[PDB]
């Protein structure tokens, strides 16, 4: 069914995406954390951003079955 | 100027429009569809044409001069209407406005065909699809103008007109209709030519003020030339029935109103120069179609002017004319009038 | 009409107050010299950079929709047409490059002015010619674009009617494309000496 | 061998086929199933109902107009047209197969005009019944209604068209003078009127009045209208006796109705199981004879004379194939081909496989090029989405068009071969130019050092910044080397990026865009070359070339030659290349700041070589022409060209800014849709932290895809498409070709 495409290729951009930023931001990159307008505290919204990242894992698997199937 | 804002709402019209003017049967083309030897191979040559395969779905024996005029005359009436669909505004105004003439004419058919008892199935077949209104068969219902006014013309957009026709007798028929009908056409076209003076832009205004102009001439002549059938009729009569808006007002419209033979008609215009050469020689009926396509031809000269749809109008009507003329002499295997087809392209 | 009536009733408020002021003596009130002396300079230079790629952008698109339109107009008949004719876009698209340019280099020159010489005879002068060379640009771009616009939807209608007649009336078309040019050398003439502000 | 044509178009020949006319239809069906020659019409000057195989036409059209009168009634009566095999006899293969016989084509002709009287007999006894039985319901339907709609002959009753009930009792009012006593009942379904093959709604309705002439005109007015008059009797017995009594009538019709109607499916059945097959068959006997019309007819030899054109190379496999039917008939045919050699203009072809097939197209679509000139399609292969991809520069975008445009390419198989709507059908065309879209777009992005908005720090960066500083405390770096590939990462975010990076991308146009016209230029001589057009050498390539090279070859020189010069270390005032530019036209030999030694002199000189080419390029080949109103033609002509030349020169490479302008656009538009959308994310913590993250992914995502990706680039895309039709192509591109389009057979659609 269509609506599981949509789903299914979003969600896997969103693990990729979401867990590279995690990443940079848990090694406290320039180009995150570098200005004094960036967030304090690297590691704290690293992990925010992990959490998301398991989130959209959750849709991908699933939505593999709608596809899948 | 005129092209600054012109292209705002009517830039597809103006060039759609011009698309079918470069589909007019050129003269050389006419002379080749003169040559054929039956219907068939007529069809066949129009082929060739703008005209494309429009009969495509006609058997070999139901080509018949009528039908051709029928096919070739619905393929303008639904370009126009397409024409006018994609319209607005002042433009849209000004293309009802041209529809008006013909439903001035389907009911005055639409009244002598039922003052003779015949029914409306027959008459509605002789309409001329332009001029549809959808109370159009219910003047089937009396003979009376009294009773066909406020029963059903209320409505219509022919109302204001009949401000001059119920001093008329209260019984109808055919000379009494013909006076009707004249009546209408001098309101119509007085009405039509001051929103044209009004509400249309330049150059459209002075080229439509010209081709309104001419139709009123000739209103004017054939209604003098027609008079003299009868005994005798009240020239302050007849001075109702001649349109003010023509070349000829004021000064010929007043002698033609008091004419009494053809030769009061001839001095009458030979004093207006545009139409001195008409009434001494020749056919007068082809003449009035010769300067009407060279007005139509000096309209499309124009751009960015509304005129092209008038012009464009007219000119593919003449062009129908041609096509069944051509016919008819090729079913009725009588050609030495073939080449009276009427062209100026 | 309401509009004429409020330009006469402008003109008529205009015309008493200027007597009022003149015929009680202190007529020297009105004084345009020094209205032009005390408005700050970057006002004048920043109304003709934005109205330079402003009035520049609507010959553009005014002149687009005038061929444009034609083009599909005429276009429905004959298809060939479409491609061949978008030189006529090119010519109208192209005035809104030469004001884009002019922008790019008008913008070079607005510095900051220290406070002390904020009124100085130089920047005065930057001024006034940025202001007057942006609307030069800007208005002969939309009086350029427009013409050109004009003559492109004849240029199409023609060529959907005889492919030869195209080549013909292409020269009247890149006649009209000349005067945006010449609006844009003389905007660089006048805007040639004026220096950066000081 | 075969050879490739797709720097030029391939050799033409002109081949005069000898066809003895008892074997004229047999051969034209071979050339046909070969699918190679383009006919020329000899006999152009004939009328068309004239041309010799006129009759036999008439007979295959009036079957063809039969067959969609058959197709007609299917879609009437909602019958599926059962499919052929499209490649039951070739796909383009030049595989040789028997025609039908002239009996079986005549067997077409009697059995289509067989049918079609039988038909349209049995489709007018049906809608005859129809009829009746829309009127019997109708009338059945005010029978039905409750004794309360009389409430108010007593009366006039019948059945109106819903769009015009409004209108009858605005008339019926005026006529009975505001006495008007009106009730109108809706019916809940379209009734369908057969004549006018539509379905309407429809209201009952009553009007009632004693007088018999007011009775009398209340019928006709609604006569007139399209309306339906029923009588009915004043009792409700009488009111149930006449619904007993219609009912019988219409519950024996139906009786008639499915009879017929049966009949008439099973007619039709039988058609629709062939009526593809035979549709076939007869378009391409049609088809062949209007061929032979094209043929010159020799009545005394009874031989037909056909000129046509035909790939050089593949003369041979025309021979060999009317060989085989030569054999295969047994005539002793007099050399039924023969080769020929003639002053007119063969037709362009360009060969091209499934990768080349789709840059050729955009070219094609702006015009036909000349025979034997310089393809414009290999140089487009690359160029064209090369210049896309300065525009389109990001990693990240240029990633996610690759993968949708891969994605098309791997499944090319399963794509091919089912039906797609236009919309989709030019992605899957381009899809080769996609690929090669997105893959120079992640090139140019890694230049541009730009990621989804973001650097990337590959390198150490040649810029250092100070030892120390305090919180809020502007500093500037110091320069300690320059980056190996691409900008360098330092910029980012920095408060002057804007004003070094404009100065980059502008200048990178400018020489792109010379380079680019300079390179295309030059196959305008190549093509005088070939064409051993000397005087074209001589009268517009040269003075062309010193005219743009003297101006803008000069700019682009300067351009690079200020970036060689350290111009901090020798303490020099670095000049201002574009008032550089315009002093050299408008105050010669006058500097402010030079850029080189010797600056003033040669300056003066490039001015003077522009203006002389001027006269040279406006006069030398007209004069020529004179020394040998041809020469008024050619005068009137060649100047029109200079102007165009001159004018150009400044409006094309001043056009090619918009390489710099749609690529700022796009970088600002990317990172203000990351600050508003996915940078708001970080601020959050805890639970609606991960909420907030989740969300705001998906919705820049969605618009990246949307917005950045595909709106604008598409933008992108036709604007490189503008730069080559115009820019590019006008300067080596003549056109005015003849499109090479064979006689062959394929399937029609019907």
């Amino acid at each position: 069914t269509g609506k599981a495409w949509c789903c299914t290729v979003l969600s896997a951009f969103g693990v990729v995406i979401l867990s590279v930023i995690a990443h940079l931001f848990n090694t406290n990159h320039e180009s995150f954390v570098g200005s004094i307008n960036d967030p304090e505290d690297g590691p704290a919204v690293a992990h925010t951003v992990y959490l998301a990242a398991l989130v959209y894992l959750v849709f991908f698997v699933f939505c593999g079955f709608q596809v899948y199937l | 100027m005129e092209g600054v804002y012109f292209n705002i709402d009517n830039g597809f019209i103006e060039g759609v429009v011009r698309g079918y003017r470069n589909g007019l049967l050129s003269n050389n083309q006419y002379i080749n569809l003169t040559q054929c030897d039956t219907l068939e191979d007529l069809k066949l040559q129009l082929s060739s044409t703008d005209y494309g395969n429009f009969l495509s779905s006609v058997s070999s024996e139901s080509l018949t001069t009528s039908l051709i005029q029928e096919y070739a005359s619905s393929k303008l009436y639904h370009e126009f209407n397409y024409i006018r669909d994609q319209s607005s505004g002042s433009t849209r105004k000004f293309m009802d406005y041209i529809t008006y003439g013909y439903m001035i004419d389907n009911v005055a058919l639409m009244i002598t065909g039922t003052i003779h008892d015949r029914d409306k199935g027959e008459i509605l077949q002789r309409c001329h699809p332009l001029g549809w209104f959808d109370t159009l068969p219910t003047l089937s219902v009396a003979t009376d103008l009294e009773s066909l006014y406020e029963t059903v013309l209320v409505d219509t957009p022919l109302a204001p007109y009949f401000k001059n026709c119920f001093d008329t007798a209260e019984e109808l028929d055919d000379m009494n209709i013909e006076i009707i009908r004249n009546k209408l056409y001098k309101a119509y076209l007085e009405d039509f030519y001051n929103f044209v003076t009004e509400e249309i832009p330049e150059p459209a205004k002075e080229c439509m003020q010209t081709l309104l102009g001419f139709e009123a001439d000739r209103r004017s002549i054939n209604i003098a030339l027609n008079s003299l059938q009868s005994s005798d009729i009240d020239p302050d009569l007849k001075s109702d029935l001649l349109p003010n808006i023509g070349k000829l007002y004021p000064l010929a419209t007043f002698h033609l109103a008091q004419a009494q033979d053809f030769e009061g008609v001839r001095a009458a215009l030979a004093n207006v120069y545009e139409y001195r050469g008409f009434l001494e020689t020749g056919n007068l009926e082809d003449h009035f179609y010769q300067l009407e396509m060279e007005l139509c031809r000096d309209a499309f000269t124009q751009q960015f002017a509304i005129s092209t749809v008038w012009a464009w109008m007219k000119s593919k009507e003449q062009e129908v004319r041609n096509i069944t003329w051509i016919a008819e002499c090729i079913a009725q295997n009588q050609r030495e009038r073939i080449n009276n087809y009427i062209s100026v392209y | 009409s309401f509009s004429h009536f409020l330009y006469y009733l402008v003109l008529i408020v205009v015309i008493v107050y200027g007597l009022y002021k003149l015929f009680t003596g202190h007529g020297s009130d009105i004084n345009f010299g020094k209205f032009l002396l005390r408005t700050s300079p970057y006002m004048w230079a920043n109304l003709g950079i934005a109205l330079c790629v402003g009035l520049s952008v609507v010959g553009a698109a005014w002149g687009i929709f005038i061929t444009g339109s034609s083009m599909i107009g005429a276009g429905v008949r004959a298809p060939r047409i479409t491609t061949k004719n978008l030189i006529s876009i090119i010519f109208c698209e192209v005035v809104a490059i030469y004001g884009l340019i002019i922008a790019i280099v008008f913008s070079s020159k607005l510095t900051v002015a220290t406070a002390e010489n904020m009124y100085s005879k130089s920047n005065l002068y930057t001024g006034y010619s940025l202001f007057w060379a942006g609307i030069t640009v800007g208005a002969s771009n939309l009086i350029c674009g427009i013409a050109v616009g004009i003559t492109g939807a004849t240029a199409a209608i023609s060529d959907a009617a005889d492919s030869a007649l195209f080549v013909k009336i292409l020269v009247i078309e890149i006649f009209g494309s000349i005067l945006g040019l010449l609006g844009l050398i003389v905007g660089l003439l006048m805007a040639g000496k004026a220096s950066e502000f000081q | 061998e075969k050879e490739e044509a797709i720097f030029r178009s391939a050799e033409m020949a002109l081949v005069q086929f000898y066809i003895p006319q008892e074997i004229s239809r047999d051969s034209a069906y071979t050339l046909g199933q070969l699918g190679l020659v383009q006919f020329r019409d000899l006999n152009s000057k004939v009328r068309a109902f004239q041309r010799t195989f006129v009759n036999e036409i008439r007979r295959l059209d009036n079957v063809e107009r039969q067959y969609r009168y058959f197709y007609s009634l299917l879609k009437k009566h909602d019958i599926k047209l059962y499919e052929g095999d499209t490649d039951k006899y070739l796909d383009g293969s030049g595989e040789l197969y028997v025609p039908p016989s002239g009996s079986v084509i005549d067997d077409y002709v009697r059995n289509a005009s067989y049918l079609e009287e039988r038909l349209i007999q049995m489709e007018d006894a049906t809608d005859q019944i129809e009829v009746q039985k829309n009127d019997l319901e109708q009338y059945r339907f005010i029978l039905q209604s409750g004794d309360e709609f009389f409430l108010k002959v007593n009366y006039v009753t019948g059945v109106i068209a819903r769009d015009k009930v409004a209108t009858l009792e605005q008339i019926l009012w005026r006529v009975l003078r505001g006495n008007l006593f009106f009730k109108t009942v809706e019916i809940e379904q379209p009734v369908y009127d057969v004549k006018t093959r539509e379905y309407k709604h429809k209201n009952a309705f009553i009007v009632f009045s004693h007088g018999d002439l007011i009775i009398k005109r209340i019928r006709k007015i609604a006569e007139s209208l399209d309306a339906n008059l029923y009588d009915v009797d004043s009792s409700n017995e009488g009111r149930s006796q006449q619904l007993a009594k219609v009912n019988k009538n219409l519950s024996d019709l139906y009786t008639v109705l499915k009879t017929t109607s049966t009949t008439l499916e099973s007619e039709l059945y039988a058609i629709a199981k062939e009526l593809d097959s035979w549709f076939q068959d007869v378009t391409r006997e049609k088809a062949i004879f209007e061929i032979l019309n094209k043929s010159n007819y020799d009545t005394n030899r009874k031989i037909l004379i056909a000129e046509g054109w035909i790939p050089r190379d593949e003369l041979a496999t025309l021979q060999a194939r009317l060989g085989e039917m030569i054999a295969r008939l047994g005539i002793d045919v007099p050399s039924i081909i023969q080769v020929l050699d003639t002053n007119h203009t063969p037709p362009t072809f360009h060969r091209t496989n499934k990768f080349t097939a789709g840059f050729q197209s955009i070219c094609d679509c702006y015009g036909i090029a000349q025979y034997r000139e310089i393809n414009a399609g290999l140089p487009t292969i690359v160029t064209f989405p090369f210049m896309f991809a300065i525009m389109f520069g990001d990693m990240g975008h240029g990633f996610l068009m690759t993968l949708a445009a891969l994605s098309l390419v791997l499944n090319e198989k399963k794509i091919n071969k089912m039906k797609r709507g236009e919309i989709f059908d030019m992605a899957f065309t381009g899809r080769y130019i996609i690929l090669l879209m997105g893959v120079f777009s992640m090139y140019t992005g890694f230049l541009y050092n730009d990621i989804f908005s973001k650097t990337m720090t590959i390198f150490k960066s040649g810029w250092k910044w100070p030892d120390h500083w305090k919180k809020g405390e502007s500093i500037t770096a110091t320069s300690v080397g320059t980056y190996p590939i691409g900008l360098d990462w330092a910029w980012h975010g920095t408060e002057n990026a804007l004003l070094f990076s404009n100065s980059y991308k502008m200048k990178l146009s400018i020489l792109m865009g010379f380079i680019h016209m300079t390179y295309s230029y030059f196959f305008s001589l190549a093509n005088h070359l070939y064409f051993n057009s000397m005087i074209d050498i001589i009268g517009n390539f040269i003075p062309g070339l010193l005219f743009m090279q003297g101006i803008f070859g000069y700019l682009s020189v300067c351009i690079v030659y200020k970036w060689a010069v350290d111009w901090v270390k020798d303490g020099k005032p670095a000049p201002g290349l574009l008032n550089m530019l315009i002093n050299m036209f408008l105050s010669p030999g006058t500097i402010d700041d030079e850029l080189y030694p010797h600056q003033a002199k040669v300056q003066v000189f490039l001015l003077l070589m522009a203006l002389v080419c001027i006269p040279w390029l406006l006069l030398v080949k007209p004069l020529h022409f004179k020394f040998t109103e041809d020469f008024g033609d050619i005068m009137i002509h060649q100047v029109i060209h200079t102007i165009e030349f001159c004018l150009n020169c400044v409006s094309h490479t001043a056009s090619y800014l918009r390489l710099w302008a749609l690529s700022l656009a796009h970088a600002q538009l990317s990172s203000v849709l990351w600050t508003m959308t996915i940078q708001i994310a970080f601020g959050f913590r805890g639970f609606v932290g991960v909420f907030m993250t989740v969300a705001l992914f998906a919705m820049w995502f969605a618009l990246t895809c949307a917005v950045l990706v595909l709106m604008e680039g598409t933008s992108a895309m036709l604007h490189s498409l503008r730069l080559h039709w115009v820019e590019s192509m006008s300067k080596f591109f003549v056109g005015e070709g003849l499109p090479y389009e064979p006689f062959a057979f394929e399937y029609k659609d019907m």
